[PDB]
């Protein structure tokens, strides 16, 4: 009733890709690009980035 | 009184959060912000008569 | 705004020992006249 | 010989004015066996 | 740095020596437990120069 809007409420982000599990009570706002394969990422969203 | 404090973190860049401790004279300051540290960090003034 | 400083020394650091220094409290539990 | 509950620390015994000295933050003391043998009244700061 | 908290324990004793970490027993008391929750891997000292 407060967090939903008729057009959509696109605040409230969440992380999906991390190189290791978080430890207890640890926070992470790293917002880097996460290479998923082995090719370098170069900070650009691409094939495995 | 040349030792003032420490830096704590992983990459010590803006792409990662870090911790800073500076005891200056009256009061100590502890901040967890996103600091872009210099390659050779040190504190500022010493004195001026 | 910050400067770059390189050393003018020509030797690695030395080495000492911590004889019995560095004992802290491993937990916040109040203990009196005991051996833990 | 009442039931007591001081700071969430319950028990059952005889309360009595004590001469023990607590640290300024201490709220209770312990015997050689882990049993509360003295508690500080949080409304009069008195150790008993 | 365990379970999100940054813990500092310190001691301050008066001595007078030249170039020695003086022997003896040392018991450090708790200063602060800060809930900063960050992964910490490296550190560095702040000098007043
Ligand atoms: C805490 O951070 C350290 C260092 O950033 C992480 O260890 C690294 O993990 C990456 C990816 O798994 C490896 O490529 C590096 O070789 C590791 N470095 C070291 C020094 O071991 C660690 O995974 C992090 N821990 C958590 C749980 O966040
Ligand atoms: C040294 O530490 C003192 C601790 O008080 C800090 O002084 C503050 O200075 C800021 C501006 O940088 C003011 O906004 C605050 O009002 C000051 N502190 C107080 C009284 O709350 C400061 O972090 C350090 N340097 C200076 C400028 O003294
Ligand atoms: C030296 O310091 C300056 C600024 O203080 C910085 O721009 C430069 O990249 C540094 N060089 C090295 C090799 O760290
Ligand atoms: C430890 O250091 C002290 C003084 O630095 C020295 O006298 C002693 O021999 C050293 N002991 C060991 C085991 O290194
Ligand atoms: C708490 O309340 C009691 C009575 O209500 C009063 O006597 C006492 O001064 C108050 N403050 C403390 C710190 O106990």
């Amino acid at each position: 009733h407060i967090d939903a809007k008729e057009g959509g409420n696109f605040n409230y982000l969440y992380r999906l890709f991390r190189k290791a599990n978080l430890k207890p009570f640890e926070r992470d706002i790293s917002t880097e690009i996460y290479q998923a394969g082995s090719k370098p990422c170069n900070g650009q969203t691409g094939l495995n980035c | 009184n040349i030792i003032r404090g420490w830096i704590f973190g992983t990459t010590l860049d803006s792409k990662t959060q870090s911790l800073l401790i500076v005891n200056n004279a009256t009061n100590v300051v502890i901040k967890v912000c996103e600091f872009q540290f210099c390659n050779d960090p040190f504190l500022g003034v010493y004195y001026h008569k | 705004q910050c400067v770059n400083l390189t050393t003018r020394t020509q030797l690695p650091p030395a080495y000492t020992n911590s004889s019995t220094r560095g004992v802290y409290y491993p937990d916040k539990v109040f203990r009196s006249s005991v051996l833990h | 010989c009442v039931n007591f509950n001081f700071n969430g620390l319950t028990g059952t015994g005889v309360l009595t004015e004590s001469n023990k000295k607590f640290l300024p933050f201490q709220q209770f003391g312990r015997d050689i066996a882990d049993t509360t043998d003295a508690v500080r009244d949080p409304q009069t700061l008195e150790i008993l | 740095n365990i379970d999100g908290y940054f813990k500092i324990y310190s001691k301050h004793t008066p001595i007078n020596l030249v170039r020695d970490l003086p022997p003896g027993f040392s018991a450090l008391e708790p200063l602060v437990d800060l809930p900063i929750g960050i992964n910490i891997t490296r550190f560095q000292t702040l000098l007043a120069l």
